[PDB]
């Protein structure tokens, strides 16, 4: 095979270069030094440098050299709070715990701070889908409320029956 | 649209429901009518726990549904389900239901004084005041059941009322904020 399998092989090399505290860019030919891909083709260069590199949206361009992306993923409590709240208010949905745990190491600490900022769905699949407590609406009721509303049952029962009610009691 | 209506829609939306009630009709609060397929790729929830909420939005009437067909452009058809707020039955069925739990409150009061006050502990078994007197024996002088031959407590049914009278304060006080909003919406 060719032109295909490469990119897989330097996108894990800049990852784990970045897990070891390298901030700074890199060059492309920086990177194939120690890829063993000193033999790679000129075609893919250009290719890499048109195409690869920036579509990926864990790479950015500073003054020409690429680098991880450390400020879109979540690396800090703030970060957290803070796009959790943008997702909530332009509607574009939660994230998933696995997301947050790949991109934030120790991510239980920041969920035991925030503690009931954050919302949990169980997905079958034993996943978790984190979503905002918008605070501005906070009402709740004791259990035996929830039993006796549950208790009542609406599904089963045709609309002339609602209508009529209405009149019954005298309202 | 007057926002009094969203703002009642979202004070009974979650309070007596789930947070994702709550954020399904806020995407309808956004926009009068959502398409089903543009509303399961906002969310990105499950397809199956996400319809029932639907099917559960169905049975108290919050919204309605119509639906149209058309061809696409690889000719297939298709059946979108198309879903708009429509709050005049809203506000019937929180009238309704608003009702129903008032009306809940004094059957609830009359079948607290209704209640058997008689208990056997050997046969587990509630018995009626009046079959209390059947049950006596005139030839032993003294009250015991038939079946099991022993001493009536009367205590355990006086503590179920008790409990139930303190939570019509807290009942009557927790209401008055929805039933300002039934007010400032009858015109
Ligand atoms: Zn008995």
């Amino acid at each position: 095979g060719y032109k295909f399998g490469v990119l897989a092989k330097i996108v894990n090399y800049m990852k784990t270069r970045h897990q070891r505290g390298d901030t700074h860019p890199l060059t492309l030919d920086e990177i194939l030094d120690e890829t063993q891909h000193l033999d790679i083709g000129l075609k893919q260069k250009q290719w890499l440098m048109t195409e690869a590199l920036v579509n990926n949206p864990k790479i950015e361009v500073i003054d020409g050299k690429y680098a991880f992306k450390p400020k879109y993923n979540v690396r800090d409590k703030k970060a957290l709070l803070r796009l959790l709240d943008q997702h909530d208010q332009r509607g574009l949905g939660g994230i998933l715990l696995e997301d947050i745990e790949e991109a934030l190491p120790n991510s239980q600490k920041a969920v035991k701070a925030l503690g009931d900022q954050i919302l949990f769905v169980n997905r079958p699949d034993k996943k978790k889908i984190l979503f905002f407590n918008d605070k501005s609406c906070q009402f709740s009721v004791d259990e035996e409320f929830q039993k006796l509303w549950r208790s009542v049952t609406v599904d089963s029962m045709d609309e002339e029956k609602i209508e009529e009610y209405l009149k019954r009691q005298g309202i | 649209v007057p926002a009094a209506l969203k703002r009642l829609a979202k004070y009974v939306i979650r309070g007596f429901y789930g947070i994702e009630h709550a954020l399904a009709l806020d995407i309808l609060i956004r926009n009068s009518c959502v398409k089903e397929e543009d509303m399961l790729e906002l969310l990105k929830f499950d397809r199956k726990q996400l319809r029932s909420v639907l099917n559960n939005l169905k049975g108290d009437k919050f919204i309605k549904c119509r639906m149209r067909v058309e061809t696409a452009a690889d000719g297939k058809t298709t059946r979108h389900n198309y879903y708009f707020i429509n709050y005049r039955t809203l506000v019937n069925v929180v009238k309704y239901k608003l009702d129903h739990m008032r009306r809940r409150i004094e059957t609830d009061e009359r079948d607290s004084t209704n209640r058997a006050s008689f208990k056997c502990p050997v046969c587990s078994s509630t018995f009626t005041d009046l079959e209390a007197n059947q049950l006596f024996d005139p030839m032993t002088g003294t009250f015991r059941c038939t079946f099991c031959h022993t001493e009536v407590e009367e205590d355990e049914s006086a503590m179920p009322k008790k409990d139930a009278r303190t939570l019509l304060a807290r009942f009557n006080e927790q209401i008055e904020p929805i039933y300002a909003l039934l007010r400032e919406t009858e015109d």
